[PDB]
């Protein structure tokens, strides 16, 4: 986005040693537990009536895999975050109807399950930089609405 | 908390709106489609076509909803109890949702009654405005 | 912005019948009584004790031309605000310590006021102009914030 | 609104915060100056400085009376009177920054009590720093 060198490292780095299998899962299920109103769109999934129920939900959990991906694939575009989820920003516009402020919720929600796996290494100054990258992600995907 | 004075400006200011209430809910929906269009997302079975029917019809309920929630200004969170619900378990809309209707329905009145958006009204309104939001969105989590 | 050219002459007609005086002493008096918590820059100004006190505050109705003088120049450079506003910016963010959400809420405060001023005249669509003309300012005014 | 099992999640975590508490204030302070640079607005005479004796300080004070509000799950209002009557009228920080020392303050714990931060747990610390930061920012008009 406006990425320090420094901080693009940083970001680039941590990254490298994450599973997105395991990371979006959790952050997904996550998201539908802290904010159930975001289970709202994930209605066919089954049994979303617990934690339990959720965090186990399998559907959730492919999901989170597929939501992380595209967002892996955008690290590699921090400079035109813009371009890249223009389709994915029409389609959650205008095939999905999804309120861009659940991009923001899950931001902060991804944030959060990052420094829960990696403790100390997850330093203040290494929050900094993926707060302006999960920011950056939202407002790319917001982009395209009308 | 709505004080005294803040009752009196509700009920005065409301009173005004009287019978076009149900109008100046459809406008301020309109203005809301058309300033933060985010809020569109929540209304894909609507046609938000300028004198929709649909929105016409819409600004009506909520209107209602608020003239009852000023006849019942000491007992809010029991007189939407149903609407806290409804909203809560059903339509689900995420809450800063709220503020931006608010914020729209504060342009409508401004909009309507020159004479008695005083300043003092318009902070009356406001935290009327920002009370109902909070028991809408009261049973959310 | 995104101001379609529409938009820009839809802002600029209006702009025209305004009392930048009046206007001014009106949205930021209106700002310290809607939001009383803003008094906390201006304890220099006297009596906020009241609306009476605030609205009619020789003080605050000086400092109003002021802002809204500031904020009519941004309204002809439109296409660089960022560039308009940057030395205000680093004076509100270093010198005066004034957090930005301030300058969204006078910018609600403002549309507000217009609306109160013009009625009908202050269609759907011109208000549409305006916000995203207030947020442009907020945002241009906290660029330079660090 | 804290359910039983809400209560009994925060009074858990916080539990094993315990001697720690002060640390995770300093720590979340900092970690609040770094990604929001805004909220430094509030804290113009402090040395916002790695380690700073002051945000030190602070970060104790703020963690103290999170700590009161877990043993005061129950009474809240009461509990944080005298804190929400400063903020109000004496430091008046803007509402909308309660929720980024909140955000700051969940990712702390997440970092500091792995096994601990399920996602219920998650859930529940969001709804009392939600609950907490309503009771700081009610008497603001
Ligand atoms: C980091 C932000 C996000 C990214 C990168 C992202 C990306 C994706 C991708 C790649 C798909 C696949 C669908 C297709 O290509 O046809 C998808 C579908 C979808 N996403 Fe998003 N998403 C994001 C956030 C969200 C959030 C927060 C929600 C709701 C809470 C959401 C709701 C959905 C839904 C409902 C679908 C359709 C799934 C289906 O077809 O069953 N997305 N998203
Ligand atoms: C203080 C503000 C609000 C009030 C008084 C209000 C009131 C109402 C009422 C009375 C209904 C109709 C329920 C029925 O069928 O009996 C309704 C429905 C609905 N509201 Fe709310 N509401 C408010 C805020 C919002 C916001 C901000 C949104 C989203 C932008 C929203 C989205 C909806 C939707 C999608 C429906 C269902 C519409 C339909 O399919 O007919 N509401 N609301
Ligand atoms: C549209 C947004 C705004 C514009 C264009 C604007 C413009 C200005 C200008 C031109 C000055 C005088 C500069 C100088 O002293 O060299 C000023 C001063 C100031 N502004 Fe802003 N302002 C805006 C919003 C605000 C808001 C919302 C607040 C507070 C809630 C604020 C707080 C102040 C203060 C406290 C001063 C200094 C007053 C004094 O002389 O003691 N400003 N502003
Ligand atoms: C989680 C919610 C919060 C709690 C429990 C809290 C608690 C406290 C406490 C215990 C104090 C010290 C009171 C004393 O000195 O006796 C304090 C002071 C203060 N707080 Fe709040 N606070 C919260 C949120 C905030 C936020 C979000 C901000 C600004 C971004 C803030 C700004 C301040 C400032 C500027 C002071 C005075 C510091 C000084 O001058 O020493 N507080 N707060």
């Amino acid at each position: 986005v406006h990425l320090t060198p420094e901080e693009k490292s940083a970001v680039t780095a941590l990254w490298g040693k994450v599973n997105v299998d395991e990371v979006g899962g959790e952050a997904l299920g996550r998201l539908l537990v802290v904010y159930p109103w975001t289970q709202r769109f994930f209605e066919s999934f089954g049994d979303l009536s617990t934690p339990d129920a959720v965090m186990g939900n399998p559907k959730v959990k492919a999901h989170g895999k597929k939501v992380l991906g595209a967002f892996s694939d955008g690290l590699a575009h921090l400079d035109n975050l813009k371009g890249t989820f223009a389709t994915l920003s029409e389609l959650h516009c205008d095939k999905l109807h999804v309120d861009p402020e659940n991009f923001r919720l899950l931001g902060n929600v991804l944030v959060c399950v990052l420094a829960h796996h990696f403790g100390k290494e997850f330093t203040p100054p290494v929050q900094a930089a993926y707060q302006k990258v999960v920011a950056g992600v939202a407002n790319a995907l917001a982009h395209k609405y009308h | 908390m709505l004080s005294p004075a803040d009752k009196t400006n509700v009920k005065a200011a409301w009173g005004k709106v009287g019978a076009h209430a149900g109008e100046y809910g459809a406008e301020a929906l309109e203005r809301m489609f058309l300033s933060f269009p985010t809020t569109k997302t929540y209304f894909p079975h609507f046609d938000l076509s300028h004198g929709s029917a649909q929105v016409k019809g819409h600004g009506k309920k909520v209107a209602d909803a608020l003239t009852n929630a000023v006849a019942h200004v000491d007992d809010m969170p029991n007189a939407l109890s149903a609407l806290s619900d409804l909203h809560a378990h059903k339509l689900r809309v995420d809450p800063v949702n709220f503020k931006l209707l608010s914020h729209c329905l504060l342009v409508t009145l401004a909009a309507h009654l020159p004479a008695e958006f005083t300043p003092a009204v318009h902070a009356s309104l406001d935290k009327f405005l920002a009370s109902v939001s909070t028991v809408l969105t009261s049973k959310f989590r």
